[PDB]
């Protein structure tokens, strides 16, 4: 069966765009991560950045 | 791992195996995680 | 009818006029509002797009502001050839039907 | 010159048809897209139907299965035909146009208007 996209319908049936983010179930070694910090250099001094 | 040393220096007939020493810098990493036990080599 | 537009305005001379044009997020707040000026007895033309270019020959006399979802026009100096309608223009999404609503008219009376 | 023309609405009788041409000249037809607008007395502005100008078309959700509205790319022309007529036809209709692309479009041609009135 085909579709009907028209202006006169409504919310509810303009097509949506999905993406799925899955993953496997932590199964293989880790190859994607998230973004990772960062902080300014102290010199000399009692700090644990 | 593929742990790679290419070496371009050697002036010396083939015979055997040299005499010698020399250590192997860690080059290529593949996280694939697939299980292989059979291999062959590209022959021409 | 959801929107909401008032009868008329009301002030004394020499007074700048404010008028405010509120609705949704759906039409002013995710969308551009289209600014128009319609003459007794005529077709409505339009005056201000997109809220940052504004067509050549237009004095700057007229000021417009958009502040949250809601937008205001202030007209300093206030004549008497002022007396116009004005209408707001934007994309709504209706649960009957989704289109360009626009608004009702705004009637001005001057003394 | 640069014009969409619809004739007025004609006095009729009960169980006839009205039919409204509306025409576009100084341009190219298959360049805008067509739009119909409905304003009743002291009231704001309504809108029906949508005609592009070589495709499908989008009917009236309110008049819809009794009116007879199409599109030909022969003579630049588009014919409307009402029935079942009714004391709501009462306002001036706009044969107007808009841009090429649809959705943020500047509407750069008008129409004069037709003057419908029903009435026993």
């Amino acid at each position: 069966r085909s579709y009907s996209f028209r202006p006169t319908y409504g919310v509810g049936h303009q097509p949506y765009r999905v993406v799925v983010l899955s993953f496997e179930l932590l199964h293989a070694p880790a190859t994607v991560c998230g973004p990772k910090k960062s902080t300014n250099l102290v010199k000399n001094k009692c700090v644990n950045f | 791992k593929i742990y790679s040393k290419h070496t371009p220096i050697l002036v010396r007939e083939p015979e055997d195996l040299p005499q010698g020493f020399s250590a192997l810098e860690p080059l290529v990493d593949l996280p694939i995680g697939i299980n292989i036990t059979r291999f062959q080599t590209l022959l021409a | 009818s959801v929107l909401t537009q008032p009868p008329s305005a009301s002030g004394t001379p020499g007074q700048r006029v404010t008028i405010p044009c509120s609705g949704s997020s759906s039409n002013i707040g995710n969308n551009y509002v289209y600014w128009y000026q319609q003459l007794p007895g005529t077709a409505p033309k339009l005056l201000v797009y997109g809220n940052n270019q504004r067509p050549s020959g237009v004095p700057d006399r007229f000021s417009v502001s958009k502040s949250g979802t809601s937008a205001s026009l202030a007209i300093s100096g206030l004549r008497s050839e002022d007396e116009a309608d004005y209408y707001c223009a934007a994309w709504d999404d209706g649960l009957s039907g989704s289109g360009w609503v626009f608004g009702g008219g705004t009637k001005l009376t001057v003394l | 010159q640069v014009q969409l023309v619809q004739s007025g609405a004609e006095v009729k009788k009960p169980g006839a048809s009205l039919k409204v041409s509306c025409r576009a000249s100084g341009y190219t037809f298959t360049s805008h897209f067509i739009h119909w607008v409905r304003q009743a007395p002291g009231q704001g502005l309504e809108w029906m139907g949508i005609i592009n100008p070589s495709g499908g078309a989008s009917y009236a959700q309110n008049f819809r299965d009794r009116v007879t509205m199409t599109t030909d790319p022969s003579t630049s022309t588009v014919y409307m035909e009402l029935g079942s007529l009714r004391s709501e036809d009462t306002a001036v209709y706009y044969c107007a146009r808009a841009e090429g692309s649809s959705w943020l479009g500047w509407f750069d041609p008008w129409g004069q208007g037709t003057l419908v009135t029903v009435s026993s």
